[PDB]
């Protein structure tokens, strides 16, 4: 799956 | 790529720096903590490229 881990 | 004021997910809000994933069924983008998708999950659903399905599309 396609994620945005905080940055 | 996207404006940092673009809504996304269930709650329609933004991104906000939180750890989100993407639904590969209806390609909308979801924080991890409105749907049940811990931090550590996500981690291992990217890594081993298996399919997220959204609750909308459950
Ligand atoms: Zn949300
Ligand atoms: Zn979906």
């Amino acid at each position: 799956a396609r994620t945005k881990q905080t940055a | 790529g996207p404006l940092p004021n673009a809504l996304y997910c269930i709650c329609r809000q933004p991104h906000n720096n939180r750890f989100m994933i993407c639904c590969d069924r209806c390609e909308e983008w979801f924080h991890g903590d409105c749907v049940g998708i811990s931090e550590a999950r996500g981690r291992l659903l990217e890594r081993n490229g298996e399919d997220y399905i959204c609750p909308n599309c459950t």
